[PDB]
């Protein structure tokens, strides 16, 4: 035989999963629930969000044209940045007031489009198969620890922890070669 | 800040403010000296999305210079309430953002033709009070 | 729309929008040739209601041309939410629908109402200055 | 309304209007001789909120005749539902005040200015 | 938002929500006055944001800024907005004597013209990196849990967390500045 | 060695559920999955025109 599951979701299923560390069971919906369905959601997005800014090689761009307006000129702070920085130097960015301001000049009046390096977010049901299962491990952890304690459940989610990083590094290792005797030859 | 204008002549633009549908979005092509040659794209022939936050042109940009983009949110109401039924969080918040969005759109818009004109009828009271008030006290 | 147009020397009136209470529509004479006299009626002894969506006259002048009609909402709750009582559907759609209106109202009346006092204050200055 | 002005030269002032949180008050010294003139203060570096009605300036006045005072709503959510959790009646009252205040404002304020400035000529 | 960022999110509410979970309760839904927690809360929020804000880093030190005096006295106001007030490459006598600019080499508070120094503003929670909001965050909590309520669970982790924080903090702070230290170096 | 191959009516490709790890066999690559389609990092665009050859993994059944 084999399992084919009934109308199958990424983020139904990685719920029930850590409702399971408690020891409760599954669900079918998530319009309506009890306080627990609503306190894994919170859990979820934030260490998500924690995770995905170190930044990997397939998240960094290192060159992205932004541009600004026509009436009055300046350049907007959308809440799905997460780092700026220039390539092959020092850099001074921040906000102040959802603009873009540059210490250096101490100024807010970019005239011309400017090239970055900048890592943006994206959904959670688009990553490989490794980081979803490093971020579900996470975030169990933490809701295990916040609202129930129990010592059986703990001392193995560490143990599967650190093989899942691991893991994540090993993988990461193989997608770059990283060559250090680039660009060296003479006779 | 729900009216963005950008120079024409690339291929991909970039959204820049929440959106509860995908089809309260319009995108149009502007001339600057002639404003009676203006035109609207339709989605599926003249543009695509990526992600929610991208798209890419599809058509000859000849003879224009500016793109524009802007939200228009409907009328009609999205939850229906009705007698003997749970009561969920989402309907609650569903009704209350389509609100607060119209109300944007609403002062965007006035504020735009209402401040020139302001402006001009407190400058043109505060000439006529200092000059013809101060003239007339010097004069007697 | 929000704001309708009537010809004077007649008898019975319709109305052209939806409202939320009786007292929010206005209904005033309009005089073409003096904008400043356009006398503004009131319920009771100069018009009344007997088809939600009819006006019925009491009283007509034949000084006047044109007749205003014209709604605006009022800044205040109609519903009422208090501990003890009950939640039915018709206050919770009732309570949204009073903003999705005010919007259209500024959206007509802001701007030529704008005209007029701008034109009225230019006016004033400059009599002011040549007197 | 939404909009008031008071005559220079005092130390505390009066706010009168509803809001719904402390930082959308905005507070303005005008010039009538002068329109260009104006500039706008910054709280904490220029005055502070003795309590809820009351605010004292720090600033020294000059060549300003007029204090202005008007209000201008966010855009941020005040109430945000989620489920299991307790519901009373200033929760559904806040979630429509904020849009109606949002309407009202920009319904008004223009207007208003505009009237006082005609008056004034 | 079920796949992406809920929309119109408030910062301070979710940090606050946030805080309350660390001693196993649900939300507040109002962020309101009358409550007794959200005024502990609010107070150990803000000054764990001003402690940490000071330390000093490569976005907050402005090499050139420009004071004033005033015309009909010669003195400089000293705002509560000022955290650190130093000299470019030099040794600097500088404090505060009654609400004003005071130079103890020259003991006086007298300033003729402007002059020019380096100092570090604050500024609002909810325009810093994320990765500082997350740990502002913990430590905040950390305190909240060992003030107010003792729970021996809920620690023995947030020590772990506090740390990874931290660590991440460095990379970002050693990556923004490149700092070569073979500059200036040449000749044949 | 495996081939992939573009749509006809327009140029893209499918990224199905079944896809486990997707690299080049001798160099650095960049591949990512976007909206159920194919995207390239390093030129910013999901307009594919040519079968391309990849290193892939698929799944089995625990049989």
């Amino acid at each position: 035989a084999q399992y084919i599951p009934l109308n199958a979701n990424d983020d139904l299923d990685a719920i029930n999963d850590m409702l399971a560390a408690i020891g409760e069971p599954a669900v079918l919906q998530l319009d309506e629930g009890n306080a627990d369905v609503s306190n894994a959601q919170r859990i979820l997005h934030r260490v998500n969000r924690q995770v995905q800014a170190k930044g990997w090689n397939f998240n960094i761009n290192e060159a992205a044209v932004l541009t600004p307006d026509v009436q009055d000129n300046r350049i907007r702070f959308l809440p799905s940045y997460l780092r700026v920085m220039t390539a092959g130097a020092t850099s001074y960015y921040s906000n102040m007031g959802g603009y873009l301001y540059d210490l250096s000049t101490q100024s807010t009046t970019f005239t011309d489009p400017i090239t970055v390096e900048l890592v943006e977010m994206k959904p959670f049901s688009e990553m490989p198969v490794v980081f979803r299962d490093y971020i579900v491990t996470k975030a169990s952890r933490e809701f295990n620890a916040k609202f129930f304690g129990s010592p059986e459940s703990e001392l193995y989610l560490r143990e599967q922890e650190a093989e899942l990083y691991q893991q994540v590094m090993e993988y990461e290792m193989d997608t770059g070669r990283y060559n250090m005797m680039s660009d060296i030859g003479r006779d | 800040s729900t009216i963005t204008q950008f120079p024409s002549g690339n291929t991909q633009y970039r959204i820049e403010f929440d959106y509860l549908a995908r089809t309260f979005v319009v995108v149009t092509l502007v001339n600057s000296s002639n404003p009676t040659l203006n035109r609207v794209l339709e989605v599926g022939r003249d543009y695509r999305f990526l992600n929610p936050t991208m798209i890419e042109m599809l058509v000859d940009q000849s003879g224009f210079d500016i793109v524009r983009i802007h939200r228009q949110t409907g009328t009609d109401l999205v939850v229906d309430f009705r007698n003997g039924s749970v009561l969920t969080a989402s309907d609650l918040t569903n009704s209350e953002l389509q609100a607060i969005h119209i109300a944007e759109e609403g002062r965007d818009q006035t504020v735009d033709l209402a401040k020139e004109y302001a402006d001009a009828a407190g400058s043109s009271a505060g000439n006529a009070k200092d000059s013809e008030d101060e003239a007339r006290r010097i004069a007697e």
